RNA sequence: GUUUAUUAAAAACACAGCACUGUGCAAACACGAAAGUGGACGUAUACGGUGUGACGCCUGCCCGGUGCCGGAAGGUUAAU
RNA sequence: GCUUGAGUCUCGUAGAGGGGGGUAGAAUUCCAGGUGUAGCGGUGAAAUGCGUAGAGAUCUGGAGGAAUACCGGUGGCGAAGGCGGCCCCCUGGACGAAGACUGACGCUCAGGUGCGAAAGCGUGGGGAGCAAACAGGAUUAGAUACCCUGGUAGUCCACGCCGUAAACGAUGUCGACUUGGAGGUUGUGCCCUUGAGGCGUGGCUUCCGGAGCUAACGCGUUAAGUCGACCGCCUGGGGAGUA
């Protein structure tokens, strides 16, 4: 399997329901048999430039080794749900020093 | 008549002519004047000091508001921003804090090629 | 693909096939099937009423599926069949209880694939779904005019239909005409655009294709009479006034639309 | 050695308009510049960085 | 790009108006680097200054 | 590029003998290989010409080892063209 | 291919192509005093009107006049 | 037979190498709206043009296309043409410490085949800026131009052609030998693990320069120096790369 590291940002109205997505996902990586190696959840962050006209954004970081097929259903998922105003899934730079 | 006494001053400033322009904080444009309507014609309006009449005549259409403090916004190539500010500050607001604003883009749309002489 | 014929005879010299093999060889389902009788030019008063229709081949209606239905029930896709009644193509469809319909069929659509109607459907080409269940900026094809009447706008092969905006009842959809009209937002629509795309790149090679077609050839106003057409007459190939119709009204330009009630509708004319 | 998930580092890094300043300037490395460009721009693409400071 | 006035001062003025790259560079973004003949010619005066 | 598990087992194949990965019959199945997984690559990639010239370098270097084969041993040569089923 | 079935079969008409223009569907347009009907159980890759007439190379300049399209500041202007 | 030419495998490294898709941020233009008044734009001067039906200026919202400021470099990659935002997928090449393997499998290559800037051509789209043609206004003795105001093809995408350039390093490819210095970029061994500090070994590159060569300018270990292999081309200028 190959490894990726995925960083999105919810917004604050739906930051109540970021814990439940972040189940929702890692259920569907092990379910796809690949794991977690990192997941780190930044809160609510001030954001440098606003995007769709929109406060402070909600940030999620996760390395992950998953297959490519669960990763571009993630980032299709990424895609069609409205809640991610962005999402960065990148395979570059893999094994970074932890909890950075 | 006004009691906020916050503006800002939008200054586009280019190689043949400047406009001041004085706004509120909001962005509605309370006043504006130019460096033909100040009374030069061409070269004499591309000097910067029909910049300086250009923003005094502001400053005196502007003095009925009576805005204490001024926020400056220049945008431009233009000689006249450079008297611009020290018109206005003669004229007597409080100049805040003066910012640039000049279109500086990313490569984005190509660029003419005219005046080559 | 586009098939370019070999100029064996004139009439062969210039025609472009468009041939598909993955359409049905055979007869199409009988139990969808109606009986399509020649009409065109010939009113309840026996006159006619359009122009330069007359007879072509003999053709049956296929009932197709356009207020599209049975949701929750997913559809597998048989083979793809040829329609005479419309320019694109159609698919016969089976869905898990044992009825087989007829869709307008997308341009990815296979054998095989995978549809669902409902507002719990995933988003996907052949997909139907309510415009508050479909993202802003999909393009999407047989979406109604009104919540369950029916797809109305972008049937032909081809066309689709862009999603622009969200009033919160309403969503504004650029047509493939350009223009820009507000739909309410619980009529449905099919994911994707049309399939039969190289329709428009077959050129018909002979005033045959198109009789069979069913169109009558097309006579000038300027080769007819003064009595025939405003345009007529003349020792000579001139006539000289403005181009008119043939009952008087200008032809080049002079717009003619004349309804009030779906001005509020149509956001921005087409160009 | 540059990764774009920390801030304080990459506006060390930036001037106060978000442009990267040249390595002419800062002394750093070529290979560490390109990858310093790359953090900055992968920053500036999840807002972490501004790309301008006018807005 | 950005001052702001410190609380005491006597004049309002930019301590870096003519050092500053914004009309540097807006006169070279109007029209047409060549970015193969002038960088050319800059950086074998640069050889040639330095020595 | 062509995975080294995949390589590892072509190499254990056509060597006969324990690491052979020099032999003519083991790079031209490697070779092989590569020239069948990019022709899967390039149908779905057309027009990617700057591939293609390593493509044509990779048979151009199969046809010359293929050659220098056939010249030394001429049932070496038939028995790995009747096993990689090419050269008809 | 069609045409003045009964003095003209043609270079005329049509034609496939090309372009302009109208048309968002209860479409435009047509027949109808109206219901209704064709267009069409079609949906802008669709339909109508106009002109040109496979194909190859092309289609230059003029918006003053007459049409058409867009705009409403001013003048003139009906019933009321 | 051999490995020393050529190639393969293990582990890594850098890179705008290519093809497909998605997304982001400045900016230009257009539409709708708010404030506000008599100019804006342009030039050596003006004028055509826009604005008295409200322009330009400022702010808000929306639409669409194209190119990716800084990083950016006498940097990098590719056979050449060429390739610059970010992310993913597929993929080509190059280089390095160390070890193993095959064993001349090599070099060049007329015909042949493929790639091949920009402009152009065909079909279908797209079209924000720029802009051949075209129009107006200037300039001039004239101005079918340089300048300004607009502005169509085109520039952009998909699939096909075309096959030319000052396609240049005006230097064909491969191999070997031959004094040196100063940098850049990219791997690696040792030293004091204490630092973007010192000593070596490779590749790719920029500049100066010794012998030598050249008509001279200059080239000079990446040669235009000393040779070897093979291919392409020239035999005074114009006519003419024309019939």
């Amino acid at each position: 399997m190959r490894h990726y590291e995925i960083v999105f940002m919810v917004h604050p109205d739906q930051s109540e329901q970021v814990p439940g997505m972040i189940e929702r996902y890692t259920a569907a990586i092990t379910g796809a048999e690949g794991k977690i190696h990192r997941l780190e959840d930044w809160g609510r962050r001030q954001l440098a430039y606003p995007i769709n006209k929109l406060h402070k954004a909600h940030y999620v970081l996760m390395n992950v080794e998953a297959p490519q097929e669960v990763i571009d259903e993630l980032e299709t998922t990424f895609r069609f749900n409205d809640a991610v105003i962005r999402s960065m899934v990148m395979r570059t730079k893999h094994a970074v020093t932890e909890a950075s | 008549r006004k009691q906020v006494s916050d503006g800002v001053a939008h200054i586009h400033a280019s190689f043949n002519n400047t406009i001041v322009t004085i706004t509120d904080r909001q962005g509605n444009a309370l006043g504006w004047a130019t460096a033909g309507g100040s009374g030069f014609r061409g070269s004499r309006k591309s000097t910067p000091f029909a910049a300086q009449v250009a923003a005094e005549r502001c400053a005196d259409a502007v003095k009925e508001y009576g805005i204490k403090n001024l926020e400056v916004m220049v945008k431009g190539p233009g000689p006249g921003r450079e008297s611009t500010i020290r018109a206005l500050n003669a004229a007597g607001f409080r100049i805040t804090n003066i910012t640039d604003v000049t279109p500086i883009p990313h490569n984005g749309c190509r660029p003419p090629k005219k005046r080559r002489v | 693909a586009v098939v370019k014929c070999k100029p064996t005879s004139p009439g062969r010299r210039h025609v472009v096939k468009v041939v598909n093999p993955e359409l049905h060889k055979g007869k199409p389902f009988a139990p969808l099937l109606e009986k399509n009788s020649k009409s065109g030019g010939r009113n309840n008063n026996g006159r006619i009423t359009t122009r330069h229709i007359g007879g072509g081949h003999k053709q049956a209606y296929r009932i197709v599926d356009f207020k599209r239905n049975k949701d929750g029930i997913p559809a597998v896709v048989e083979r793809l069949e040829y329609d005479p009644n419309r320019s694109a193509n159609i698919a016969l469809v089976l869905y898990k209880d044992g009825e087989r319909r007829y869709i307008l069929a997308p341009k990815g659509l296979k054998a095989g694939d995978q549809i669902q109607s409902g507002v719990d459907a995933a988003i996907k080409p052949g997909n139907t779904l309510p415009m508050r269940n479909i993202p802003v900026g999909s393009t999407v094809h047989n979406v109604e005019m009104k919540p369950g009447k029916g797809g109305q706008l972008a049937r032909s092969a081809g066309t689709y239909v862009q999603i622009v905006a969200r009033d919160g009842a309403y969503v504004t959809l650029r047509l493939r005409s350009g223009e820009m009209r507000k739909v309410e937002a619980d009529c449905r629509a099919t994911l994707g655009e049309v399939g039969n795309a190289e329709h428009m790149l077959r050129v018909l090679g002979k005033a045959g294709a198109a009789r069979w077609r069913g169109v009558r050839p097309t006579v000038r106003g300027t080769a007819m009479n003064p009595v025939d057409h405003p345009h007529g007459g003349g020792e000579g190939r001139n006539f000289g006034k403005h181009p008119v119709t043939p009952w008087g009204v200008q032809t080049k330009g002079k717009k003619t639309r004349s309804n009030k009630r779906t001005d509020k509708f149509i956001v921005r004319r087409r160009s | 050695e540059i990764d774009y998930k920390d801030i304080a580092t990459l506006k060390n890094y930036i001037t106060e308009s978000g442009k990267i300043v040249p390595s002419r300037i800062t002394g750093t490395r070529a290979k560490y510049q390109r990858q310093l460009a790359r953090a900055i721009k992968r920053a500036r693409y999840l807002s972490l960085l501004p790309y301008t400071d006018r807005h | 790009i950005k001052v702001r006035e410190n609380e005491p001062f006597d004049v309002a003025l930019r301590r870096f108006k003519r050092s500053c790259e914004k009309a540097g560079v807006l006169a070279e973004v109007r029209r047409r680097e060549f970015y193969e003949k002038p960088t050319t010619e800059r950086k074998r005066a640069k050889a040639s200054a330095v020595k | 590029s062509l995975s080294t598990e995949a390589t590892a087992k072509i190499v254990s194949e056509f060597g006969r003998d324990a690491n052979d990965t020099g032999s003519t019959e083991v790079q031209v199945a490697l070779l092989t290989a590569q020239i069948n997984h990019l022709q899967g690559h390039f149908a779905e990639h057309k027009k990617d010409h700057h591939s293609r010239r390593g493509l044509l370098r990779m048979v151009s270097q199969r046809r010359k080892l293929l050659d220098y084969l056939k010249r030394k041993d001429v049932a070496r040569y038939t028995q790995l063209i009747e096993r990689l089923g090419l050269r008809r």
